[PDB]
């Protein structure tokens, strides 16, 4: 359901790089953990109470990290080791996770790096990222650290930032050019906005030319977009952008398209 | 209470 | 009352002795003290503030907690004290103001009537909300020098001892200050003990250190003209003011020893 | 019991 697509509708060159995912162990563990967390009605009431009172003074993201709630899921360890095509014990030097959220998505990729680096707009997410021992860098500081990153993860951020196309060329410049790989998640249908305080939002200062009338077409528009910033798709899959749920629903799902981009 | 992505 | 305002003028640099303004516990300062004493009797809220801070101390900075609740509003000078320090009349006005590290903007509100456009910066996410509620224009920490404009007045009120690059901030102020008539309003907590606030009662030493060598309030101010001269500033007027803040369940107000300086570019 | 907002 979340993992399949009409392989005919894809572009012929995308047909050769697609990877099939399945509802495996780790996804069930997350789903079963989420169903358990929602079952605790006392927490949900406390969560749905704190967020309601401070929603005007903070962002929906910052409140989540303040509570450690609403953690999300993209790929399982095996799902990640099948898209990147790495063995369970694969390991390189540096990771960079841009807009890493509360880090429960970065923690899946963490066993493969000696150094993890993360950026986040939310002040409580930075605290959550430092709680995972990650070196949290500024949003304009990572491109100037004086060293390159072997894997730069940009998961579900282009539809959430002000200058996404700038971020793409930024990643291209600091990615280790010989063997570095970029992993990039994206919610389709592509609906971008910049989150603001008090449930508000603003349109981004850079428009991405990601168009389509379904999942397969919006994916087909992405190869040329990655070609702009100097990337080519090495592999990609369809995954659910799973998120922890409230008292109303045990979990939430969004349609994610993850890409492994080698620099060209 | 919503999905934590908007 | 008195110990908040007096300095040993004989222990001052004889160039600072000329430009020292004597301020006093005036009406505007007592408007703050009476209110802080009032809001300390509100035990209903004083336990509410104490509840939220105890809950979110590990997840946010103490400043961000104060911003979310809007509590802990601080005080430096009154409008009269502010007018007397800038050598300006009550109805005086100009175009641009920039308050670097403005907090919840309760000290900016003292200066705000004298300006047509008020810019300010902050690191705390909740403090920026408190500033935009006052309709101020919140700029990034590295945008205010690169917008191109020069601010007629730039205020760095006790940001030096709390930021990572203080001397860089001094340099950045000299570049984008209106050179013909622009003044700089500087506050600084003495004894100078700097750090950079992090989340959860932790901290980190600033990347830069200022040459503030002094032992009493007067001696630390003695070495300041050198530091300001390094940034292209001379001291036009300065004073000793109590750096106040709204109290709590146990105390009505918290006081610090502020040395406030009005500077002009040299 | 409660800090001076500055610190
Ligand atoms: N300009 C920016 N720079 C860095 N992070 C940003 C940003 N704009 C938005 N973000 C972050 O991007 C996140 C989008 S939600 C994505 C969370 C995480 N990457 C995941 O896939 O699970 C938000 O948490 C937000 O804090
Ligand atoms: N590098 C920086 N840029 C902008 N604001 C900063 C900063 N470093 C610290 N701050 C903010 O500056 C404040 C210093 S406390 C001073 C607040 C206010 N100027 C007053 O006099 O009361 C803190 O709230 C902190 O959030």
């Amino acid at each position: 359901q979340w993992y399949v697509c009409n392989r005919e509708k894809l572009c012929e060159s995308l047909q050769a790089v697609f990877v099939q995912s399945y509802l495996d162990q780790g996804t069930q563990i997350f789903l079963n953990n989420s169903i358990e967390k929602s079952g605790w009605a006392a927490i949900q009431a406390y969560h749905s109470a704190v967020s309601s009172a401070f929603s005007l003074a903070m962002s929906r993201t910052s409140i989540n990290g303040l509570l450690g709630r609403g953690s999300m899921f993209v790929f399982s360890p095996d799902q990640f080791q099948r898209l990147l095509k790495i063995n369970p014990d694969w390991k390189t030097h540096r990771l960079l996770d841009l807009g890493a959220g509360d880090g429960e998505v970065t923690k899946i990729m963490s066993p493969h790096f000696e150094e993890i680096y993360a950026t986040e707009l939310s002040e409580t997410m930075i605290w959550q990222l430092q709680k995972k021992k990650y070196r949290v860098l500024g949003i304009n500081e990572w491109q100037n650290t004086g060293f390159q990153y072997d894997v730069i993860s940009c998961l579900n951020l282009l539809d959430r930032c002000d200058q996404p196309l700038t971020l793409l060329k930024d990643i291209r410049s600091v990615l280790e050019p010989t063997r570095g790989r970029v992993i990039l998640a994206l919610v389709l249908p592509f609906h971008p906005y910049v989150e603001n305080v008090g449930g508000k939002w603003e349109k981004p200062s850079e428009i991405l030319e990601i168009k389509g009338q379904n999942w397969e077409e919006q994916v087909n528009s992405l190869p040329e977009v990655f070609r702009k910033a100097g990337f080519v798709i090495e592999a990609f899959t369809r995954l659910p952008y799973l998120c922890e749920g409230d008292m109303y629903n045990d979990y939430y799902v969004l349609d994610d398209a993850v890409f492994v981009l080698k620099p060209v | 209470h919503g999905h934590s992505h908007g």
